[PDB]
C-alpha cells in the first residue's frame, strides 16, 4: 500500500559537447599494477604486491606451469618469475620478478565495503593491454560477490574501489552473471605469510568425502599414525561435533598445526583417538 | 583485391 | 558524405577523486534490501526464488512460477525460516501473494512506474538461499520492463528499485543479458485485487 | 611491506532525495532518434544508425547479407520505409543503406581515438522496430575493435555504440559468453561509409609481395606476379598499401634488387 513520492527531478553525469563522463582517471593508476601471467601460451592476470617484485595471483593460473613468465604493463616484454609459495586452500599464490620501482597496488580495507560499492576489475589477459570491467558489490559473506564480469582474462586480476585501491582478487569460477573475488585482508593476509615462511596454518587432512567420511589417509601422516583407516566417519573433534566435511576442514585449519587434539570415529562403532597434527 |  | 563529426573531448568527468572517500550506491539500495526475502521448501538446495514486502503485517509478492508447487513456503527474511500461506495467484500476470504471521515488517515503497524511462538507473536486488541479498546494478533498458541488469532464477520475484530505493518492478527471469521485470504499477493493481478477492476477474 | 589505502570516512552516493532519481536518459534521449530497425515485425534482423540528413544509414555487413528487400523503421512514425543497399565491406563488417527520407535525425561521430577504458558508453538499439534497448556499460579495452562489458547482443547489433555526450564512438557487432561485447570503432565507421557511399565499395591497393619479420637474420639492424621479401614490422606495410586505395604513387627503400627486398615504412 506505501508508495513513493512522485518523481521530479532527474539528474545525470555531465553529458556537455566537450565533457565525456568516465572512471579512467579513477582506475588508471591502478591498471599498472595489474600484469599478465605467462607459461610456456599464457592464461591469467596478476596483481604486483611490492615496489621489490612480489605478485600475487590464483593458485590455479599456474598449478602446472612449465616456466611463469610475467608480461608487466609498463611498455616491457616478458619478465621472468620465481615462485614464492601457493596456499592451496585459498586459490592464492605469490611470484616474484627482478625488478624495483614498479606500480603497486594499495590494498583496501575489506572489512569496510558494504554492499552496493562501485568496483572495477581489472586484468592483462595476453600481456597487450588491460582489460577494466564495470559493476558494484553484489552480497558478502566468506568471498565477495560483484556484478562486474569476472572472466579468465580478470582471474587473479585487481579488484579495486572508486580511489583505485585494491578490495579484492578476481577469481574466476567454472560457468553465471556473478562474479567472485578474494577479499584483500585475506589475501594480505595470506600473502605476508607467503613471503616469510611457506605459509602454512594446519596439519593434517586425512579425509574427503554423522559427520564427515575419511576417503583417504595420507602415508607418513597423523592420521596413519593414529590408526583412522579408510571409510572413517569422524564425528566430533575434541569436543565440538562435525556435521560435514566443511565443517571439519574450517576446524583443522584454525589449528596452528603441531597441537594434540582427540577425534571420534564411528566404524560401525564409536571409536576414539589421539593424534599431533602435522 | 587488387591494385597499383 | 555529410559525415557529422562532434567536437573533440576537451575534458573527462568521473566520481569524486578524494583518497578517503569512495562511490557506493549502498546508501540508497540499504533500506530496500531489508524487504527482500527468500522463499525455500520445507523438503540449502530448496531454493525457489525471491520476494518483497508489501505490507508491514507480512504480505510478499512474488513470481507465480517460483511458487509453483510447493508444499506451504517456506520464508526467510534478512531470522530464521517462516511458514507461509497462499493468498492469491495470476499466472497472466506472473506474480503471486503469500503471507507470513510478523508483523512491523520492513515494507518497500512502490514508485510510479509510469515515470520511470529508459536510461533510469535500477538495482536488482534478491535473496537467492536465504544467507543473504544479492544486488545487481544496470539500467532500465526499454519499457514489461526490459533492463541490462542481471535477472537470474535468484533474482525472479526479487525488487527493482530506482536509485531512491522504491520498487519500479519485479524481477522475471525468463528461462543474453536482457532481464525483464513487470511493472511497479500492474504489481500493485495486482497484489491488491489478490489480497482483497481470491485472483483477478478481467 | 605491502602498500595500504587510508581508511574509508566518507561514501558518496546518487543524490538521496526522497524528490528526484538518477538516470541517464537525458545523456541519450536524442541518439535514440538516430537508431533505426532493419526488417526484411516477427521476425527482424538487426539495427542500424542514420548517419546522414538525407538518408544513409549503417549497419552491419553480417546483418543484411542474404535479404532482397530491406525495410527500416525510424524511432516515433511507426511507417517502413524501403532501403537501397549502398556498398558492403566484408572484413569490416560494415554495410550502408539509403531510404527516401528527408530531415532525418542523425548521429554525430566521436573520435575513436580520444577514448580511455573506463568511458562511459552505451549501446543503443531497434531490435524490433517498435521502441529502443539501451544497454550500459565501459570500455574495457582499447587496439581496431573496442571492448565493452554493455550487453552487445543481436538486438544490439548494427546499433550504436555512443559515450555519454550521445556521440558514436563506434558500431556494435554481435559475434557468436564472458559478457564482452565488441564494437568497430567510429573512425573506421567514418572512413568506411564515406568510401562505400563514393565509390560503392571499399578499394584497398595491392603491391605484390609477401612480407615477413626480421627475427635472426637482422641485417644491418615487381607488381605484376610475385615476392617474397622481408621489412620492418610485416603489418603496417599492408594497412599502408590497403589504405593506399588503388592506383597512387609509391615510395619504398633498399636491400638490394626485387626478391629479397627490405621495405621501411615512414613517408610518402
Amino acid at each position: 500500500i506505501q508508495s513513493m513520492p512522485k518523481v521530479k527531478e532527474r539528474v545525470s553525469v555531465p553529458s556537455k559537447d566537450d565533457t565525456i563522463y568516465s572512471y579512467h582517471d579513477s582506475i588508471k593508476d591502478s591498471i599498472k599494477a595489474v600484469v599478465n601471467i605467462s607459461t610456456e601460451r599464457a592464461l591469467g592476470s596478476g596483481v604486483i604486491i611490492s615496489k621489490d617484485g612480489y605478485i600475487v595471483t590464483n593458485n590455479h593460473v599456474i598449478d602446472g606451469a612449465d616456466k611463469i613468465k610475467v608480461t608487466i604493463p609498463g611498455s616491457n616484454k616478458e619478465y621472468s618469475a620465481t615462485l614464492v609459495g601457493t596456499d592451496s586452500e585459498s586459490d592464492l599464490a605469490v611470484i616474484r620478478i627482478t625488478k624495483d620501482n614498479l606500480p603497486t597496488i594499495k590494498f583496501s580495507d575489506s572489512n569496510d565495503i558494504s554492499v552496493g560499492d562501485l568496483v572495477f576489475a581489472i586484468g592483462n589477459p595476453f600481456g597487450v593491454g588491460e582489460s577494466v570491467t564495470q559493476g558494484i558489490v553484489s552480497a558478502l559473506n566468506n568471498f565477495i560477490q560483484t556484478d562486474a564480469s569476472i572472466n579468465p582474462g580478470n582471474s587473479g586480476g585487481a579488484l579495486i574501489d572508486s580511489r583505485g585501491g585494491l578490495v579484492g582478487i578476481n577469481t574466476a569460477i567454472i560457468s553465471h552473471g556473478i562474479g567472485f573475488a578474494i577479499p584483500s585482508n585475506m589475501v594480505k593476509d595470506t600473502v605476508t605469510q607467503l613471503i616469510k615462511t611457506g605459509k602454512i596454518e594446519r596439519g593434517y587432512l586425512g579425509v574427503g568425502l554423522e559427520g564427515a567420511v575419511v576417503i583417504s589417509v595420507e602415508k607418513d601422516s597423523p592420521a596413519k599414525k593414529a590408526g583412522i583407516l579408510v571409510w572413517d566417519l569422524i564425528t566430533e573433534v575434541n569436543g565440538k561435533k562435525v556435521k560435514n566435511t566443511n565443517e571439519l576442514r574450517n576446524l583443522i585449519g584454525s589449528m596452528l598445526p603441531n597441537q594434540r587434539v582427540t577425534l571420534k570415529v564411528i566404524r560401525d562403532k564409536k571409536e576414539r583417538a589421539f593424534t599431533l597434527t602435522l | 583485391a587488387a591494385a597499383a
